[PDB]
RNA sequence: UAGGUAGUAGGUUUAUUAAGAGUUAAACCUAGCCAACGAUCCAUAAUCGAUAAUGAAAGUUAGAACGAUCACGUUGACUCUGAAAUAUAGUCAAUAUCUAUAAGAUACAGCAGUGAGGAAUAUUGGACAAUGAUCGAAAGAUUGAUCCAGUUACUUAUUAGGAUGAUAUAUAUAUAUAUAUAAAUUGAUUAAAAAUAAAAUCCAUAAAUAAUUAAAAUAAUGAUAUUAAUUACCAUAUAUUUAUAUGGAUAUAUAUAUAUUUUAAUAGUCCUGACUAAUAUUUGUGCCAGCAGUCGCGGUAACACAAAGAGGGCG
């Protein structure tokens, strides 16, 4: 009792079942998902269900079946909400679901229907990337006064650098495939846009007929080579994994 | 060729592969492990793998060395054995004159 | 090591990093992790066994145990509402290749992050990483075939049948539009299976040239003509400390995940207190 | 981990300690001459003895100043320059001579370096502990300044001013 | 004094046997248990669950 | 409270048998303390303190007695200045963290 | 274990000693010295760290492993040697085995390995290629140090496959696909599931196959070693991870217009009255039979025994 935790079911009231056939062998959990999804299409998708398919407008389409209690089939192309009715006959509801109306402002970028803490950060706009590539081989204005200058983190503007860079020699290879020339428009408007106002080692010897390939560095004795114990951790159950500069997991 | 009352050899402490041996002076009597008089630093026996761009480049993999340079000479002074290896590494680094050479095969 | 009594089970109630609908009916049809009958163990345990199956649910409970790092990361960087502290309970995560792969949504589970990575796919500063293990450090991007992108973020093939019924019941429906049409040509079935191009070239539609719905592109072995991956939007979280770049299938780690006040770079479905009982839980070493 | 290691920034590591090539102070501190030389505190301290207690004869009454080595002097009564010119016609006995007055050169430098090293801590030091001395008054040089509120502790003044404690006058216990 | 665990026996004076920790809580002397799977000790028959504490190989199928 | 989330100094109250000692923790520092004075201190809005309990670990007393903390031995910082006739100072915001 | 101590306590003067001292040896004085803040005596124990474990910290434990110190090489003593040894030597004795009778030889606490003891701990391996060590002017000789592999889940670590999915039929851009035909397992009669669980689809890689070939080391020499990796017809270098272009490799029908080896998947184990996460029930038994850290549980519907379903742990 104080504890239990049984079975999910639905936090929100769903139809339930009732005299099974003896074969029927079905289970209210499977319904209850099955509800939240339409019947299912030839296609083999579901034409209808609150957010099936994929926004388009910079405008997050997060689950709200918290809003909107728990009926979640709205039409396709009327965008028109609709319910169970008693036989099986998808139809609209006499009440609207009401707040998911006027959805509070903000909250579209509350991805997770629970933390309202959690909230998606809005996509950088093409012009953002493109002007921001052009600053830093231009003059590069400090980025640290840049990014204050256009608000995105020092470490953001700079990343945008090597991103657009990379991005450009994609686009003069071509490489981007006809996939990622669409799928992108889409990732661009499944969230929204920003920017709206608002001396080191040995080696000086002649390196040609000799070379250093025995490379070396200076240190003091004292505090130079490894030590005598180190107890090496490698029976415990903490041990440093370093990764090889090849490309293999390699112990310390 | 390099034996003596005081010497300077290579420490074990690296694993399988890479037994990265340690320029340290430790007397004969003294074992090649057992704590040595000083740790001059560490030679690897791989050099360090450069980009392989690098690689393919003049620029060729370098093992990394912990040899205190300015150490050794107390020793060589004194009168240490450096390994022979070590003793290379003495020529080579400038350390001591490269006659230092044991006329051996290389 | 992938199964237990299910990880996208209606009946087991726990969200996973996924985009599969399975796991997306958990993540509405849940409320609040209940926690108003229980005493402090059990509290404590409802939070571990629901924050781990999406916070962590690969990696083991020994490894995790040692992974989870007491102290965190919280001093909100130049940004008054209350830091979010207890959520960076599992930024060490976060900081992980394969959790921040999903966070870069370049994977439909941190699962298929890790095998993505192990395929190589995962590449980190250039690096073919083949460890998921691997913790990305700030200022490290991490990109991944873009085939697995598409993989990712796309439906995958149907079998050859499939395309023929969805072709075949779409010629059908073509039909009725022509006999409405009238108001206001079937194909064939055993021949069409026989070989698809034969099939591709005899279902023509307006949109069909000479194709099969799923299988345009045989040689693709995803759907075609890239049916983009629903349940994306659902679990379409992009962190501010992790770079995203979808068009080139890149991802940067920016910067280790730093809460603010009233938020968190961890990607955290649970809520600060859920994530309290179960970082109580841990920092007893999960006593 | 050590407790031990944790305190030396946990990642320590013991190491036989490299001693220095000068063994002992160097007759280049004329100061440490009086310094271990210049008369001792015979009193509270053992340091030193007692006049009137005849010190076991044969034992150094005091304790024996520790030698002054001669960095130059010495190196070379350890490492001098070779009596003859090129004695040698043999090449290999020339490299040997050779490899030899390198290896002496190396040791003149250690001994004129580890006295640079002793140098500097009796100088660099204790120029660098002069600079300590001021920087320390600069503890109470904003402090002692009067800060806005000092009235507030100045208030009971008077009870300090007044004698506390004056015992009696000669006189005075006289009379009593 | 030992005690054996398990609803079946091999206990024939004179076997060896492998004694294990625990208290018998009823037996008021027996501090030492004995482990069913060792020497001459057996395995419980048909044993369905916890057959490691109580001495018993898979029970295989055809 | 201080800056609403942690009590104002370490305390020692003993309630009869109950002798709590919890000390105030740095801001991030989650609930570390008996069972009843989590659930006390979720509901009051403690949410950074950690503390023990010695002679007698009542229950019920731990929460009367804890309560009883919060209310006799937690003198808020502008008591303690008024009275002593000065003003403290709070300097971790003047600090920004 | 309460009194201990007579070279003991100190003093002086000799012997020897690199050398101070009852340190020995010697000689002679004096009366001390230690002790209930534990003497003397007995028992146990190799010691320790910047090593390992546990905790909040003080600490606490260990002593395998890393490394430092000691001490011993069957026992005892002594002796020579020798800077330094009561030397794993020698000497004589002691204990126990052999050449088969020596004023003999051996003593595995060097490496393998055997028997024993024990709950319990490995190959009668390979190489001197590396790093050291001894001999040698050098050539290079030796090296069970050492480096390598073998056995052993003892420890750590990493991997151990995703995506998608609750039937199957027959008819008839989009969009409310739309009827019908049925069937349709394990529980179950509804908030009682098992169950996306299986299944086909789907997608890869591990491996399998060519190709390959780094680096420990070079002057050369690599024991390991089926090398590690890379690696997919190749070079050729392109260009940017990448690409096109060239020839050869290989290409059919009748030289080129392209192909360009193949490819999987699989966990147990403990618990489910409370402590302590584990509600879908049911069954058998009958204070027996068993379980049980602790509370206890078993005599007529046992959540605690023994099971089933269902489930929760660790992996």
């Amino acid at each position: 009792h104080f504890s239990r935790r049984r079975i999910a079911y639905p936090f929100y009231p769903f139809k339930k079942l009732g005299r099974q056939h003896p074969k029927k062998h079905d289970t209210n959990l499977k319904t209850a998902m099955r509800q939240f999804l339409g019947p299912k299409n030839y296609k083999g998708e579901y034409v209808m269900n609150k957010y099936f398919t994929v926004p388009t407008n910079h405008v997050p389409n997060y689950i709200k079946p918290d809003l909107e209690r728990g009926q979640s089939l709205e039409h396709p192309v009327t965008k028109k909400p609709l319910q169970l009715r008693y036989d099986g006959t998808l139809g609209p509801p006499p009440v609207e679901n009401k707040r998911l109306q006027n959805i509070f402002k903000d909250r579209l970028l509350q991805p997770f229907p629970s933390n309202p803490h959690c909230k998606t950060n809005y996509v950088l706009s093409p012009q953002l990337k493109q002007s921001i590539f052009e600053e830093i081989t231009v003059e590069g204005l400090s980025a640290q006064q840049v990014s204050q200058k256009y608000g995105l983190k020092i470490p953001r503007v700079e990343a945008i650098v090597k991103l657009v860079s990379v991005e450009n020699s994609w686009n003069r290879r071509n490489r981007v495939s006809s996939d990622l020339k669409t799928m992108d428009e889409t990732l661009y408007r499944m969230f929204p846009v920003f920017d709206s106002d608002a001396t080191k080692v040995i080696y000086g010897e002649l390196v040609e007929g000799e070379r250093s390939q025995y490379k070396f560095t200076n240190a003091k004795v004292g505090k130079v080579g490894y030590r005598y114990g180190s107890g090496n951790r490698d029976n415990k159950k903490d041990r440093r994994i370093g990764f090889n500069k090849l490309g293999q997991m390699v112990y310390i | 060729m390099t034996c003596g009352l005081v010497r300077i050899r290579l420490a074990r402490f690296g694993r399988k592969n890479s037994p990265v041996y340690n320029i340290v002076v430790a007397n004969s009597r003294k074992a090649r492990d057992a704590k040595p008089i000083e740790v001059l630093g560490t030679y690897v026996p791989v050099p360090s793998p450069v980009t392989k761009r690098e690689l393919k480049r003049g620029v060729v993999p370098i093992k990394d060395v912990k040899l205190d340079f300015d150490r050794t000479k107390y020793w060589i002074g004194v009168g240490a054995q450096p390994s022979e290896t070590v003793t290379k590494l003495l020529r080579k680094a400038g350390i001591l004159n490269d006659a230092w050479a044991t006329s051996k095969n290389s | 090591p992938r199964k237990a009594n299910l990880l996208k089970s209606l009946a087991r109630g726990r969200v996973r990093t996924s985009f599969n609908k399975y796991n997306l009916f958990n993540l509405y049809k849940k409320g609040g992790v209940d926690l108003k009958s229980k005493s402090l163990y059990q509290q404590k345990w409802t939070a571990k066994q629901e924050t781990r199956a999406y916070h962590g649910e690969h990696l083991t409970e020994k490894r995790w145990q040692t992974v989870f790092k007491p102290k965190l990361d919280s001093v909100a960087q130049l940004d008054i509402k209350e830091t979010p502290f207890l959520l960076q309970t599992f930024a060490v995560l976060e900081k992980r290749l394969d959790f921040a792969l999903f966070r870069a949504m370049f994977a439909s589970s941190v699962r298929q992050a890790r095998q993505f990575i192990l395929h190589g796919n995962v590449r980190v500063n250039g690096v073919k990483i083949k460890h998921p293990s691997y913790t990305l450090k700030p200022g490290d991007m991490f990109s991944v075939k873009p085939d697995k992108v598409l993989e990712a973020l796309g439906a995958k093939k149907p079998s050859f049948q499939e395309a023929l019924k969805i072709d075949k019941t779409q010629i059908v429906l073509w039909n009725k539009y022509v006999k409405e049409a009238k108001t206001e040509d079937p194909i064939k079935l055993s021949e069409l299976e026989g070989d698809e191009p034969k099939a591709r070239k005899l279902i023509n539609l307006p949109w069909q040239k000479n194709y099969v719905y799923g299988r345009q592109d045989p040689k693709k072995p995803f759907f075609t003509p890239w049916k983009p991956r629903p349940f994306l939007s659902p679990f379409a979280i992009l962190p501010h400390h992790l770079e995203i770049s979808f068009k080139t299938c890149h991802a940067v780690y920016l910067r280790d995940p730093v809460a603010r006040p009233g938020q968190s770079e961890v990607i955290s479905p649970f809520d600060v207190p859920v994530h309290e009982r179960a970082y109580m839980y841990y920092l007893r070493n999960g006593k | 981990m050590g407790k031990g290691a944790a305190k030396y920034g946990f990642k320590s590591g013991v190491f036989p300690t490299t001693r220095s090539i000068l063994k002992s102070p160097t007759t280049k501190q004329t100061d440490i001459i009086n310094k271990v030389k210049s008369p001792k505190p015979k009193g509270v301290l053992g340091i030193g003895y007692a006049k009137g207690v005849k010190h076991p004869k044969g034992s150094h009454r005091l304790s024996p100043k520790v030698n002054f080595i001669d960095v130059d002097n010495l190196i070379a009564k350890t490492v001098a320059e070779p009596q003859s010119i090129k004695s040698s016609n043999g090449s290999a006995q020339k490299v040997r001579l050779q490899k030899a007055e390198l290896r002496r050169k190396f040791l003149i430098e250690a001994f004129r370096k580890e006295e640079a090293r002793l140098l500097h801590k009796h100088e660099y030091l204790q120029k660098r502990t002069k600079e300590l001395e001021k920087a320390k008054e600069l503890e109470l040089e904003k402090l002692n300044k009067e800060k806005s509120s000092d009235l507030t502790i100045m208030t009971l003044d008077k009870m300090m001013s007044q004698p506390l404690l004056r015992n009696r006058s000669p006189e005075e216990s006289e009379l009593l | 004094s030992a005690y054996i665990p398990g609803e079946g026996h091999d206990a024939q004076e004179h076997s060896i046997v492998y004694v294990r920790g625990g208290r018998c809580q009823d037996l008021p002397g027996v501090k030492y248990h004995v482990i069913r799977g060792a020497g001459d000790l057996s395995g419980v028959v048909n044993r369905i669950s916890s057959r490691s504490k109580y001495g018993a190989k898979k029970p295989s199928k055809s | 409270r201080y800056e609403n989330r942690t009590i104002y100094g370490d305390i020692d109250f003993r309630y009869h048998g109950v002798k709590l000692h919890l000390r105030s923790a740095k801001p991030g520092f989650g609930l570390r303390v008996n069972h009843v004075i989590f659930e006390i201190c979720e509901c009051a809005g403690i949410k950074d303190l950690s503390g023990k309990v010695y002679k007698s670990r009542n229950d019920m007393n731990i929460a009367k007695g804890t309560i009883e903390a919060f209310t006799k031995a937690q003198k808020t910082l502008d008591e303690v200045a008024l009275g002593r006739g000065k003003k403290l100072v709070d300097v971790r915001k003047v600090y920004y963290s």
